[PDB]
């Protein structure tokens, strides 16, 4: 819900989503238990909620969409091995 | 067949070699390792012989991530060697396109000023 | 009598003649374990049936009765083109791919017919070996063959890995005629496939041709399934340039 | 090593490749090839011979499917392109110890019969009539065969090894060479059915021979890493004996327009086959070229050129005279 009135409000804006972003990847990283014992940690449970959050998540069209869309294709991947 | 195999590759036979290890990875059933290695060695005889499909076919055949990832780095290598650049850009990297930047990146940065085509 | 009688037919080989009263004596042998010193033993040196043929006939004997691994060894023993079509189709039919392969890697059978190649090619993808009948398709007549592969993929559920291999544009064009045809489900494979080859126009087309075709489709899991093909399609819709979306909004 | 002057894309592996050997009244040269389960009939024209040709003009004519992996292909006399009458005869030998002779108007009407007899694998086969008639064939049950075109055996001579290449005699009526593994070529006469001479080659194996038509009394073979000239009848002994490949030579074949040019390919070797072409006046090939896997050698009938076939291409070299 962000709401950067101005400029610089959406500059910084979209500056700390990508960095909050970067973060994020690196911490799960080592985050929902490396699986030594399961056939290499499979991510085959998804969670509807982070795909809901997604689409009510605001930013520019360009970045912020292509990276739902990486989602998505991360959804269709985890939907075709429930298949 | 393994034994065969080395027989075939000092002969300089590539095609025999790609046709046994073909055989030999339906009696390999659940040793993925011994599939791994075979597809590896068929993967290397199709880009010897220049057959970039089935040199990219057999790659993404490969159940071990480690060599199919070295296989990769020898694609990539071998096609901008031989300027086939455009069958490059058609083979589909999986979450591999940042893989070959940094790749190019390292040597860019690592050769001299001197340019050739990485850069490009 | 009715047997003797083979002897007396004209313009037939002797050793096939000879092929038939040994399969008959085999039979009566095997009604008989608990003699070991018959007579009958006698047969091939009396008329100088070579050992090649007697273990020929053993094998065919024993894939008769049921004994399947010492026929096979009996066959393969060091010592027709219609035999290699059935004892293919027989294994097949018994669940025993994997002898199937086998005896196809060994033997090497030569399919001429576009029924042996459809045969060649069901071994090679019950055994999970879809790049070799892959190639044998294309080898092989490439409309049926690849009609075929594609088919066999869809009933053995090796779609998805079918996907991950490198088309041709001739390859390409009957996949995407087929997964058109075969049914709502091969139409979400084909917008798979049009994402992973990055051709975003013609799966926002499809997306659209779906959402105007599952208005009255009551099913829940499709329609949880379509809402989320739907909301992905949407999001990559958002971040296209206004040009692309004008042509992907523009029937 | 020279780059083939001319290459042409094939569908599959090039096993053999011949040039018709014979006139078929067409301004193109005939060429066939053998695959693994095909053989192609193709029309070449170069350059050298038509000036509106830019480089070469390769058209495929047609294609036979073989179902099996061809190993020696020989052109029929009576083959001709044309148009009152097109005939297309060949025969060729497999894998699978059989001969096929295949005839064809060019049209719809496709035939071919197998003939069957050898117990061992065929390595070589000729057509031995001027009538293009009967079929000689040579192989490692240790015969040499005739046939007729209804694939009936006429003759039958029995080897002291493997025959590993036959020849018909260019100008001689009845005269057919036969190549044994172990260094000896036989001529025998096919009338009186009798050998009528022998050489020998200093080394062994004995790979390939090939008469010279310019010049009939020459006789060119390849023998262990060597190529050997005899001149006949002056001799029983080489009159010539030089290195040909580093490892084992494979091919001989005499060039059709020149009697001192010949070529020689080196064995499916790991180092990728050698082709040699060689001059008599000259201690050194004249030109090497590489083809990286490449099986037949053929002549060109009118120009000085040769041909090799490889993996999916056919590689062609012109040699300047």
């Amino acid at each position: 819900l962000i709401h950067c009135y101005t400029a610089k409000d959406r500059l910084a804006q979209s500056e700390m989503a990508k960095r909050v972003a970067n973060i994020l990847r690196v911490v799960l990283s080592l985050q929902q238990p490396p699986e030594s014992m399961s056939d290499s940690s499979e991510p085959r449970v998804p969670l509807r909620l982070l795909a809901p959050h997604i689409g009510r998540l605001p930013m520019p069209e360009d970045y912020a969409l292509e990276e739902l869309r990486g989602l998505t294709q991360s959804y269709l991947r985890e939907l075709i091995c429930d298949s | 067949y393994n034994r065969v195999l080395r027989l075939l590759e000092d002969v300089g036979l590539p095609e025999l070699v790609i046709q046994l290890a073909t055989i030999a990875i339906g009696e390999a059933s659940d040793d993925w390792r011994s599939q791994a290695a075979l597809r590896t060695r068929i993967f290397k005889h199709h880009l010897d012989m220049g057959h970039n499909n089935q040199a990219y076919d057999a790659l993404t055949q490969i159940p071990d991530p480690s060599r199919q990832l070295d296989c990769l780095r020898q694609l990539v290598v071998v096609l901008c060697e031989r300027s086939q650049l455009q069958d490059l850009v058609e083979f589909p990297y999986v979450n591999l396109h940042n893989e070959v930047v940094g790749i190019i990146e390292s040597r860019a940065r690592a050769v001299d000023l001197m340019t050739h085509n990485y850069y490009e | 009598h009715a047997l003797l009688d083979v002897y007396l037919l004209e313009n037939a080989d002797e050793m096939s003649k000879h092929a038939i009263t040994i399969y008959f004596l085999l039979d009566i042998m095997y009604s008989f374990p608990d003699k070991p010193d018959s007579s009958i033993e006698s047969f091939p040196t009396a008329f100088f049936v070579p050992g090649s043929l007697i273990k020929l006939i053993q094998g065919f004997w024993l894939l008769d009765h049921n004994d399947y691994q010492n026929s096979v060894d009996c066959i393969l023993n060091p010592a027709m083109s219609w035999q290699h079509s059935q004892i293919i189709e027989n294994l097949l039919c018994h669940g025993d791919s994997r002898q199937a392969l086998r005896y196809l890697q060994v033997m090497k059978p030569v399919a001429t017919t576009s029924k042996e190649v459809k045969l060649h090619m069901t071994v090679l993808l019950a055994n999970r070996s879809i790049l070799e009948a892959w190639n044998l398709q294309r080898l092989h007549n490439v409309e049926e063959l690849l009609k075929h592969m594609y088919e066999m993929c869809q009933e053995m559920g090796l779609i998805e890995e079918l996907l991950k291999l490198t088309f041709t544009d001739f390859e390409q064009g009957y996949l995407h005629k087929f997964l058109q045809t075969t049914g709502v489900q091969n139409q979400e494979l084909l917008l798979v496939h049009h994402l992973q080859r990055a051709n975003y126009i013609s799966a926002l087309q499809l997306n659209q041709s779906l959402k105007t075709n599952h208005l009255n489709d009551c099913d829940r899991r499709l329609r949880e399934r379509s809402g989320a093909r739907n909301a992905i399609l949407d999001q990559y819709g958002k971040i296209l340039p206004r040009v692309q979306r004008t042509l992907a909004s523009e029937r | 090593a020279s780059n083939a002057t001319y290459t042409v894309d094939c569908e599959d592996y090039v096993h053999v490749v011949e040039f018709n050997p014979f006139d078929s009244g067409e301004a193109g040269s005939l060429l066939a090839y053998g695959g693994i389960s095909y053989v192609v009939i193709a029309s070449c024209r170069f350059q050298e011979e038509d000036s509106t040709v830019e480089g070469i003009e390769f058209k495929t004519l047609k294609t036979f499917h073989h179902g099996e992996r061809v190993v020696a292909i020989a052109w029929s006399p009576e083959t001709r392109c044309d148009a009152l009458l097109p005939l297309l005869r060949f025969a060729t030998a497999a894998g699978d110890k059989k001969i096929r002779i295949f005839t064809s108007d060019f049209q719809d009407k496709n035939e071919y019969k197998v003939i069957e007899g050898h117990s061992g694998y065929i390595n070589d086969l000729v057509f031995c009539s001027p009538e293009g008639t009967d079929i000689a064939s040579v192989g490692d049950d240790h015969t040499c065969r005739i046939w007729d075109l209804d694939g009936k055996q006429i003759a039958m001579f029995i080897l002291r090894s493997p025959g590993m290449s036959v020849a018909w005699h260019p100008e001689g009526a009845f005269k057919l060479m036969v190549a044994e593994k172990t260094g000896t070529i036989r001529f025998y006469d096919l009338t009186t059915h009798q050998a009528i001479l022998s050489l020998e080659s200093v080394q062994v194996p004995l790979m390939s021979a090939d008469w010279c038509v310019r010049n009939t009394l020459r006789i060119g073979a390849v023998a262990g890493n060597d190529w050997i000239i005899w001149e006949m009848p002056r001799s029983s002994y080489p009159q010539d004996n030089k290195p040909a490949h580093a490892d084992r030579a494979r091919m001989f074949r005499w060039s059709k327009c020149n009697e001192n040019v010949f070529a020689t390919t080196g064995y499916p070797g790991k180092m990728k086959s050698q082709i040699a072409i060689h001059h008599l006046a000259h201690p050194q090939p004249i030109l090497i070229g590489t083809a990286p896997v490449g099986s037949g050698l053929s002549w060109h009938r009118r120009l000085p050129l040769c041909v090799v076939g490889g993996y999916r291409k056919l590689f062609f070299w012109l040699t300047e005279m």
